[PDB]
């Protein structure tokens, strides 16, 4: 699960424990508008190689990397976002993904 | 007939890192020394140097 | 020991400089082949490009 940083909720964000950092072969930081409006993405591996594209503003989508691993990825999900400002009560705003 | 085709023999190689830098020197150059009782360690993974 | 992620940089890849005006192997940006390089001016190029 992953908790929301402006109106948190009364839990906290747990979804992987680690004593170490791990080894990783790629982590890299991306600015994106913060007025945007509309956000998308493009995700696909092929001949082994898996890519990624981001686009905050506009029709076509920019690009971001092209990584090696070697194997075949099958599953893919998208965690809840936990938080209190989502509800009627509150501001009229939803989530859709 | 053919002529001289000898290939060159310099090479010019880029790419992009894909990583970013460990950041040893900012680390060693720190304006606090600690002192030889605390000896505080530093770990560094997924960088380079 | 030559294993994990934490590569050097130094080995093989010195970063040198471009030799505009002769031919040479080009080995960049995952692309091999041959040519001459040289110096322009240009701006349509994009961050991700
Ligand atoms: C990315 O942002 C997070 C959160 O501010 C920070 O902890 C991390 O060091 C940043 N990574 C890079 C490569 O800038």
């Amino acid at each position: 699960h992953t908790v929301c940083k402006s109106k948190g909720s009364i839990r906290n964000e747990s979804w992987h424990i680690d004593s170490s950092e791990p080894l990783c072969l790629f982590k890299k930081n991306f600015t994106y508008n913060v007025s945007a409006d509309w956000l998308y993405f493009h995700f696909y591996q092929e001949r082994g190689v898996f890519y990624a594209y981001y686009a905050d503003v506009g029709m076509p989508t920019t690009f971001l990397f092209s990584l090696y691993l070697g194997t075949i990825l099958s599953h893919y999900y998208v965690m809840p976002l936990t938080c209190n400002a989502i509800s009627s009560n509150t501001d009229n705003e939803t989530l859709e993904y | 007939l053919s002529g001289f085709t000898v290939k060159p023999v310099a090479t010019v190689y880029r790419r992009i890192p894909n990583l970013p830098d460990c950041d040893i020197d900012n680390w060693l150059n720190n304006v606090s020394v600690p002192s030889p009782l605390n000896w505080e360690r530093r770990i560094f993974s997924n960088c380079n140097f | 020991i030559n294993s994990g992620t934490t590569c050097s940089n130094d080995l093989l890849y010195s970063n040198t400089e471009i030799s505009t005006g002769v031919c040479v192997n080009y080995d960049l940006y995952g692309i091999t082949g041959q040519g001459i390089f040289k110096e322009v001016s240009a701006a349509y190029y994009n961050n991700w490009q």
